[PDB]
RNA sequence: AACGCAGCUAGCUGCGAGAAUUAAUGUGAAUUGCAGGACACAUUGAUCAUCGACACUU
RNA sequence: UUGAAAAGAACUUUGAAGAGAGAGUUCAAGAGGGCGUUCAAACGAGAACUUUGAAUUCCAUGUGAACAGCAGUUGAACAUGGGUCUCGGGUUCAGAUCCCCGAAUCUUGGAAAGCGUCGCGGUUCCGGCGGCGUAAGGGCUGGUAGCAGCCGACUU
């Protein structure tokens, strides 16, 4: 012994191996594409944003986040999608802002969901 | 035209799956058309729609629970939740085995000396 | 008199229980007599009312001997309207009265596979006795 | 010799009557119940001939109407048969009119939109684009169309009919409209009309499928008035009882309609909305958006104050308008007229004629041999 | 028949205040239905809406003052409120003395006018107060340089 | 943005694959040249019209032309 | 304790992303302020009661 | 705590309305919804007070019961809709160092943009196209008690 003190010797630690699963099975996943986009929006200031700048309008839940956004628009729909800007209203709706790539139009696209 | 349990008991998993698929995407086409102009008989089939899809899941989560109970009917250690509630107190009391033991000592006083049955003449 | 320990005669909950009671209950309650030819054909004194049913209205301003159809059954005010009772409003429209179901008969009864067995139900407990 | 109509129409009116004058209506004397005393002064010579004479012109365009209009309900008698799908049916009726009529921008075409509506459905109905509606044996059809010169229109419907079964209700309803006809006078309360059109109308049982019906009026709706360029002049000849006490005029013109019911009675809104007009009273109103003034400007250069619908836009060339229009009606420009409808199960006749109340006479003129 | 609207959109279209924006009393209906910017800017364009100029105020008077100050005319005994010393720091003064007879002083030394060490006897003096002008200086040193001269012849 | 001083290094930039367009301004005294890259934007500045004239034509193929004048 | 859920809906009441309710068993033609929609009613069922299967946000 | 039951007062007539006079239902309304600083103009039914010219309260539209210690054609009142997404220029009825375009982390950027003025089309549509312009107190440079020249505010 170099040094006066004495400090714990380790030892030999085990991992777990359950002689049964505590949940019988796993929970079923409660925020799909559908429950994310509730519906979409037909105001007067939404009107502007599809013919002018190539943008879409949506209300969503709010326990979402943009990465959540971006999917679950491209799978329902079969688009590219380029940024996505999300504020909470003063009401408590979540309404994201999203930018459709350069290639696709929103006008045409609008149409098919029954939008315009 | 009319989802009953009845009719979807019996039917292949994967075939449920799909129905519940056209359910939801029907439902995601009538809210648009609240927001817009709607005729009066296209909002009323949404509480219809509603109820539909909750039928269907139903016979799902209950189909899989009796896949498990059989699964788990022999073995020793059952998963928390397929095991008897009742209530906290009555889970912690003796079982029925344990309850009606006696010792040695206690045996042979019932054999030697049993209750007799007598009536006194009056 | 009444004996059974487990019955109340108190007026405040008797009444209380007529007017709060679940809908199957109120059909019970909503019942009238039949008619005296009917009532030897098929042994049965009384029977709950049913939408499509003739009838005939034996007191009230509106009595008389004509027969009318049963065209709408209102649990929720205890009442019926029927093809005929009605009178006029200020504008020219004409609207329905109600009937309580007590005072009316049936002289015609519509027949289906359920009403059916009651009706024999009914005829085999006082033969019974 | 005088040009002769060929097989399908196709020669238009003013080349069939190259002097000027058209044929004339039905003339009858005004109704005798004049509190104890007759105007058989209005039949001879006066003033009143010197005043009637100064509208001669008017009422030349009102009769070249209805002669295209009488043509035209001929023509689509003969071939109307089960089994079509309704698209083809209104358009084959707008392409027919649209020739015979001659179209020349505002100064002629057609006032209103066809309407072909079928049993509960009772009035505003006609197939959008990507509609697949067939006509079935066990079916009632309206048609109602009209025409229009110079502003002059004539708003004229029946009903077209295949299974016996429903003559009864048709002759209930065609009484009704005739003594309804009948009744209407200068100088008259619109709430006598009413009274008699439904006392006589009340006299009437049915009987489809063996239960026993009664035919009764529809109390919401009613007729109007008829104006240069404007549909509905502001007053309504209703067909109960209980109602204002207006008076008839003279000069004025007049579309008693009947509709005749096996139901409740009554009618509210169930479908998709087809039929639109703009406003005659409003002025200008800020539009604040590109796409919603080509809409605008569109609708003021080819349609004026007379009805349109979406299937004349797309003929047009115009796409993808709904939210334009949705915020048109918004501002309370343009006005949104939807189907009317009854109970389910229930069915519908509706017979109307358009009358010109003249100076000297009562002339219906759109009267032909078919009703 | 209220214009409030109309009144503030111009101003920031404008970049001015609204007391400067001039609507036409007899085109008042036209101007009413105007609602949005963009309809703002065609009316400007048009002549409806204009902006109205600046009120003047010269400085004519007092230019024609300070000239008359310039030779003293209103500087008076009468006309002074405040102390010597406020209308000039006496410090500035003294600084301004310093560096114009310290700069003389250098400059005679590189044309070799004066040696380094009649210059460090000069450069204390000047410390000291004894020289008061430029003028006064020169011929001090004009004065001295001639004493010098005589006594070698 | 950065400054070329030599008319060589401007044609070995264009080729660049990052390279995205080339815009020509036509100013009174001088002609310059544009190009668009990934991170900068390089301007190649002429003093005479002859020169210009010439290099213009050798612009590497495919890279879109825009005359901004 | 909080926040959500109705065709038109603030509060009270009921419920929990299956959200004024799903399944099962009794019963046996309604609910209702207005509209719409159902429903041989046993090629099996509107509505209410009960309740033992399933589900249950922070 | 209306009435047995809304059968809750059609229609005509005065007034901008609130309010009335006739009619109608009911056994009963002697039961009628808490009931056994100056001058002009405009808009408006109406101007001492609103607008123009001259001396969640935010933002639109609609109203005038109640409220704003006088009034109100007005409102922070009442009803219905909408709005919060490392620099320079655009853009809304209401948001921008956050949206769109462009550059990034003396000269290249840079005149192509911005701002003045003068014009040409158009009228709920063109958000469209051009021409010009931006008495005494001190310095500096070139060379016997120094001078040549320009300059330059203030003070006593
Ligand atoms: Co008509």
């Amino acid at each position: 012994r170099t040094s006066p003190t004495f400090r714990r010797p380790k030892t030999l630690r085990l991992r777990r191996q359950p002689k049964y699963p505590r949940k019988s099975a796993p929970r079923r996943n409660k925020l799909d594409h559908y429950a994310i986009i509730k519906f979409p929006l037909t105001t007067e200031s939404a009107m502007k944003k599809i013919e002018d700048n190539n943008t879409l309008v949506f209300i969503v839940d709010v326990k979402a986040n943009k990465h959540q956004i971006k999917q679950a628009v491209k799978k329902l729909y079969d688009i590219d999608v380029a940024k996505v800007n999300t504020l909470i209203r003063p009401d408590g709706e979540k309404k994201a802002y999203v930018r459709l790539a350069p290639d696709y139009d929103a006008l045409d696209v609008a149409n098919k969901i029954g939008i315009i | 035209a009319k989802i009953k349990a009845r009719d979807l008991r019996g039917k292949k998993k994967e075939e449920l799956l799909k129905q519940l698929d056209d359910l939801k995407v029907e439902l995601s086409q009538l809210r648009v058309a609240k927001v817009t102009g709607g005729a009066a008989s296209k909002l009323s089939k949404i509480r219809v729609v509603r109820k539909s899809i909750a039928r269907v899941l139903t016979v799902i989560n209950q189909t899989q629970k009796e896949n498990l109970r059989k699964f788990y009917k022999g073995k020793k250690y059952k998963p928390l939740d397929l095991r008897p509630k009742k209530t906290r107190a009555m889970r912690r009391r003796l079982n029925k085995h344990e309850e009606n033991l006696k010792t040695k000592k206690q045996q042979r006083k019932e054999r030697l000396y049993p209750l007799r049955k007598y009536a006194v003449k009056a | 008199m009444k004996f059974n320990p487990f019955v109340t005669s108190d007026r405040s909950k008797n009444r209380k229980r007529h007017f709060n009671a679940p809908s199957h209950i109120r059909r019970k309650i909503m019942s009238s007599p039949l008619s005296k030819e009917l009532r030897q054909k098929y042994n049965v004194r009384s029977m709950p009312i049913r939408k499509d049913d003739e009838v005939q209205v034996v007191r009230g301003h509106y009595k008389g001997q004509q027969i009318g159809k049963v065209v709408q059954v209102y649990r929720k005010k205890y009442v019926i309207y029927i093809e005929r009772v009605q009178r006029e409003k200020a504008n020219g429209t004409t609207v329905h009265v109600g009937i309580h179901p007590s005072k009316v008969v049936i002289t015609r009864l519509k027949l289906d596979k359920d009403r059916k067995k009651i009706l024999e139900r009914k005829a085999k407990s006082r033969q019974v006795g | 010799g005088p040009k002769v109509q060929t097989d399908p129409p196709s020669v238009p009116i003013c080349d069939l009557y190259p002097n000027g004058v058209f044929p004339k209506g039905q003339e009858c004397e005004y109704p005798p119940t004049q509190d104890g005393r007759t105007a058989a002064w209005r039949t001879t010579s006066e003033e009143k001939k010197a005043l009637d004479q100064a509208s001669e012109e008017i009422w030349n365009d009102f009769r070249e109407a209805a002669e295209a209009h009488r043509q035209v309900r001929k023509y689509v008698m003969s071939w109307i048969k089960p089994g079509m799908t309704m698209i083809e049916i209104c358009e084959k009726l707008e392409d027919c009119s649209r020739k015979l009529i001659k179209e020349n921008g505002l100064n002629a075409g057609l006032a209103f939109p066809t309407g072909c509506s079928l049993n509960n459905c009772a009035a505003h109905y006609t197939p959008n684009a990507g509609d697949t509606t067939v006509l079935q044996y066990d079916d009632i059809c309206k048609i109602d169309f009209g025409t229009h010169i110079s502003g002059r229109i004539i708003d004229c419907a029946f009903t077209v009919t295949f299974n016996p079964k429903y003559d009864t209700l048709l002759k209930a309803v065609k009484d009704a409209t005739n003594t309804g006809i009948k009744c209407a006078g200068i100088d008259v309360r619109l709430c006598d009309v009413g009274e008699a059109i439904q006392e006589v109308m009340e006299s009437y049982e049915v009987e489809i499928d063996g239960k026993t019906y009664q035919v009764k009026p529809i109390r919401n709706l009613n007729g109007h008035s008829i104006g240069q360029y404007r549909i509905h002049a502001g007053k309504t000849v209703p067909i109960v009882k209980g109602g204002e006490a207006t008076r008839m005029e003279e000069g004025e013109v007049y579309a008693i309609e009947t509709f005749g019911s096996t139901g409740k009675g009554v009618v509210h809104d169930d479908m998709e909305c087809s039929h639109y007009m703009k406003n005659f009273d409003v002025g200008h109103v800020p539009i604040r958006l590109p796409r919603t003034k080509h809409l605008l400007n569109v609708i003021n250069e080819n349609f004026g104050t007379l009805a349109f619908c979406r299937r004349w836009l797309d003929r047009l060339g115009e796409s993808k308008y709904l939210m334009a229009l949705k915020n048109l009606c918004d501002l309370g420009i343009v006005d949104p007229y939807p189907p009317l409808c009854d109970i389910k199960g229930s069915y519908t006749a509706q017979f109307e004629h358009t009358i010109l109340l003249r100076p000297t006479c009562k002339e219906v003129v759109s009267r032909g041999d078919d009703y | 028949s209220m214009l409030r609207l109309q009144k503030r959109l111009a101003s920031s279209v404008l970049r001015c205040g609204k007391k400067k924006v001039w609507l036409d009393p007899n085109e008042t209906n036209e101007i009413a239905n105007a609602n949005s910017r963009q309809q703002i800017r065609k009316l400007i364009k048009d002549g409806l809406i204009i902006r109205k100029p600046v009120t003047v105020h010269s400085r004519a008077r007092c230019r024609k003052n300070t000239l008359a100050r310039r030779k003293g005319r209103h500087m008076g005994i009468g006309k002074r409120k405040g102390t010597a010393n406020a209308r000039m720091p006496e410090k500035v003064t003294w600084m301004r003395r310093m560096r114009i007879l310290r700069r003389l002083l250098r400059r005679y030394r590189e044309s070799k006018k004066i040696d380094r060490h009649m210059y460090h006897s000069l450069y204390l003096k000047v410390k000291g107060n004894v020289f008061k002008n430029k003028r006064i200086l020169m011929e001090h040193i004009h004065k001295l340089k001639a004493d010098k001269a005589r006594k070698k012849l | 943005p950065r400054k070329i001083e030599e008319i060589k290094d401007f044609l070995l930039t264009a080729r660049r694959k990052d390279a995205k367009s080339v815009k020509i301004k036509k100013n009174k005294d001088n002609v310059k040249f544009k190009v668009r890259c990934s991170r900068y934007l390089y301007t190649l500045v002429i003093t005479d019209k002859e020169k210009a004239e010439k290099l213009k034509q050798s612009l590497p193929p495919g890279l879109a032309v825009k005359e901004l004048k």
